[PDB]
C-alpha cells in the first residue's frame, strides 16, 4: 500500500 | 510459506511479493492512474475540504463560509480468462510453479483491468457505476467546446479551467484523433503545437485512450484521486459462466467445453475533487 | 558429447552451443526479428485472445464480448553448396571438426534462411507461405494509398493504425526510396520529417528490406509474433537430387563429379493481428 | 499406481487396461469402423498413401507410382452423466471400486460415440466435424442419380466411380429405406436383387444406419481410414450443463437437483479418397 | 493393436 | 529455446 505509493511518484508520468 | 516449489492451490490471497508486479503493469496501462496521485485507504476513507477565514485577536462578522465532507467506496473487479485457456489443467502448472504462472500471466490481466476501468470511470458507460467520474462532473458543470481542432479553441478550452482558478496539468486524446492534433499550426508564430515525439499538446502531456467511447475529444485533468486496497486474490475455475460468450452464441460451460479459467477480484476506489473540462465534436 | 575433437558423423541435430551463434545471424540478418517479437513454441503452439467483462458484484452488465482462439504450423529447409566448395574430408575436416564447420559457413545457409522468411512474410511471392502474412492482410484489410511522398501523405498512412485503436512503431522500405523521402519538405514547422543520419522517418526506426518485389512505398509494423523451436538437423549424403542443376545443361548426379551437399532445415512459424498498412503510387 | 481397492479420483487418465474394452464395442457398434481401416497413432500423425510397383527386372515402361502425405487433427468429446447420477460417486463408487465402474459404463459411452462419428462422418447434421466428409466429397465431385429403384441405375452408382478411380465396395441405407429394395426384382429370371437374410444388393455387405437423416439415399466407399489414439481421461464435476437438458424443457441443473456426472474424451478423426457417389430425390 | 483387432472383426474381406 | 528468448528481446531495433 506505501510502496505503492512510493512507486507510483516514481512511475508518473509528471514526476512531483 | 508458498514460493516456488509447486501450484496446486486452487484458492488462495496473493502476496504483496506479488501484487506490487501486477499493479506496476497496472499503472503504465491505466490512462487515469498515470495522471492521478495515490493515497492509501483500507475499506473505506472520509475526506474533507475548503480553508477557511482566520484573524488574531479581533474578528468582524465575515467569512464563514462552507465546509464540505465526503467519504468513497466501491470495487472494480476483472477476469484473466486468456492464460486459462491457453495453458490446461493444474499439473501442466505443476512444472510452472507459483512464481513461473503470475510473470507470465502478468500483462493479460493488468491489460483487462484498465479496459474496464476507463470504460466506466472517464465515460461513465461500462455497467460499474459509482458516482464519482470525469464525463458526470461536466454534466454539472458545463465545460462544452465545438468541433474545431485550432490553437483558439484549446486555449478557450483552458481558458475556462481558468474560470473557476485552476490550472491544467496534462490531456486525454483518442489514438484516432492523434492524426488531427498533428496538423496545426499557427500563421504568425509558426511551430507546430502538438509535438510528436515528446507526446505533449500544449507543453502538457496527452495520454491516449484505446477505449472506443470517443471520436475527436479532448479531456483534461490534474488534481485527482484514485485508490487502490487489498489484493488481487485468484480462484481456479472449472464452472460455468453467465458473463462471457463462447464465439457464436453459447456460454462458456469450463466443464462442459474443457477449458480451465482463472478470477481475480481486485479492490479500487475513486474520488473527484471536481472542475474538469472537455471538448466534442458539434458537425450539425 | 560431440565438442572439437573429429568430424564423421554424417546425420544427426546441431548442438544448442552452435545453433544460437548461427541462428543469431538469421535474426539481424533479417527484417522480421528486427521489427517484430517472440515467443517459446513445442511443435505447433496454440493462442487464445480478447478481453473479457466480468462485473463488480453489483450488475452483470449488457455489453457481452467474445474469445478468438488460433494457431501457427509449418517448417522451412534449406540444402546448400558451400560444403561441396570447403569438400576436403580428409585433412580439412579432420582438422576443423564439429566446431570449424559451422563457423566457415555460419554466414552461409543462415543467409538463403533468412531472405527467404521475409520473402513469404513480409510479401507473399514464395511458395511456402502458411496464411498469415502482411501482404495478405493488406488484401483482406484494405489500408492502400495513392499517392506521392508528401508529409500529410505519411500522417495519412500512419492514421489508419490510429483509426482502429492501434500505434505505428517502425517502417519497411528499400534503399532506392530513400531519394524520395529526402524531399519531404513541409509547408510549416521544421521542413525535413526525415532524418538523413539515423534512418528513421518520424522518429520510427525503418529497416532497408533489399528485395526484387518492391518498388516506391512504405509499409508499417508493430505488432508480430515469431515463433522459432526445435534445433536444426544436418545431414551429409553425397547424391543425386532431382531438382537443381550440375553446371548448365544437366541434373546434378553425383556419380558424375564429385561434390558434397549440407541442409539445414530449421523450423519457424509467425502471426499477425491483421492490421498494418501499404502506400503506392497513383496509376495514372 | 491404482488397481482396483477405492474410487476417490475424480481426475486423470484411465488405466489401459480399462480402456481398450471400451474402444472395441466403440468399433463393434459403428458402421464407419465397418466401412473403413483402422491405423495406430499419437495425437497428431503424418502418413502415406496408394500402391507401389516391383522393381528389380530389366524395366520397359509401365505406369509411375503415386505418393501422398496426409495429417490427422481434432478431438471428441461426451458428458455422460445418465450413470454417475445413478450410482452417488465416492462413497458407492468405493464399492463398485475403480475397476467394477468401468465395467458397468463401457455400453453406452461406446454407442454414443458410435453415434456422432457416423453422424458427423457420412454427413453434415453432426455436431463435429473437422475438415472432410462423404457429403463434402458429393458436393465437389459432383455425381447424383435421381429418384430411381430400377436395376439399371444400380450400377451407374458403381460405373460412376468404376471410371475415375477404382472398384467399388460397401453399400449404407437406413431401416425406413428397406422394403422398397426387397420389393424389386428382374424381368429375366425371378430373383431380388436386395436379399433380406444377407444384406448384399449386388454382393457387397450393407450395414444399417439408425440415425434419422435421409429418405431415398445410398453411397460407396472402399478406401477410407478411421483413427482413434485411446486416451479417454475422465474428469468429474458437479455445476450446470449445457448439452444435458432434465426431464422436461430446463436447464440441467446438478447443483440445484442432486446429480452427479462424468465426461469422456475420445480422439475421432476421418480422411477421405475424394471420389464417391450418391443418389437423392426431386419430384417437385 | 487397434489395427489388427480391426482387422480380425471387419465386415470387408475376413 | 529460453537463451533465443533472451538475445530476440535484446537484438532488436525497436526498445532494447
Amino acid at each position: 500500500p506505501q510502496n505503492l505509493a512510493e512507486i507510483a511518484r516514481q512511475k508518473r508520468i509528471i514526476k512531483n | 510459506p508458498d514460493n516456488v516449489m509447486m501450484h496446486e492451490k486452487k484458492d488462495g490471497t496473493l502476496m504483496n511479493e506479488f501484487t506490487t508486479p501486477i499493479l506496476q503493469e497496472v499503472m503504465e496501462n491505466s490512462k487515469i492512474m498515470q495522471l492521478g496521485k495515490y493515497e492509501p485507504m483500507e475499506g473505506t476513507e472520509k475526506k474533507f475540504t475548503f480553508w477557511a477565514d482566520k484573524p488574531g485577536a479581533y474578528w468582524v462578522g465575515e467569512g464563514q463560509k462552507i465546509e464540505t465532507s465526503k467519504a468513497t467506496w466501491v470495487n472494480a473487479t476483472m477476469r484473466a480468462f486468456k492464460l486459462g485457456v491457453i495453458l490446461p489443467v493444474t499439473k501442466e502448472f505443476l512444472n510452472y510453479t507459483y512464481s513461473q504462472f503470475f510473470e507470465e500471466m502478468k500483462p493479460m490481466i493488468a491489460e483487462a483491468f484498465y479496459k474496464k476501468f476507463d470504460e466506466a470511470g472517464i465515460l461513465n458507460q461500462g455497467n460499474n457505476p459509482f458516482g464519482k467520474s470525469i464525463a458526470q462532473s461536466i454534466e454539472k458543470t458545463n465545460k462544452v467546446i465545438k468541433g474545431d481542432f485550432t490553437q483558439d479553441n484549446i486555449i478557450d478550452l483552458e481558458a475556462l479551467l481558468e474560470d473557476d482558478e485552476l490550472e491544467a496539468n496534462a490531456f486525454i486524446s483518442k489514438t484516432q484523433n492523434r492524426s488531427l492534433l498533428r496538423k496545426i499550426v499557427d500563421p504568425e508564430t509558426k511551430e507546430r503545437i502538438y509535438d510528436r515525439n515528446s507526446d505533449s499538446l500544449d507543453g502538457l502531456p496527452v495520454v491516449n485512450l484505446k477505449s472506443s467511447n470517443l471520436k475527436r475529444g479532448e479531456l483534461i485533468t490534474g488534481d485527482f484521486d484514485k485508490l487502490i486496497y487489498g489484493i488481487p486474490q485468484l480462484i481456479e475455475y472449472k464452472i460455468d459462466e453467465t458473463a462471457q460468450l463462447s464465439t457464436v452464441k453459447n456460454e462458456d460451460g469450463t466443464p462442459v467445453n474443457l477449458f480451465e479459467q482463472d478470477m481475480v477480484a481486485l479492490r479500487a476506489t475513486m474520488h473527484v475533487a471536481l472542475h474538469i473540462a472537455d471538448d466534442k465534436a458539434f458537425a450539425k
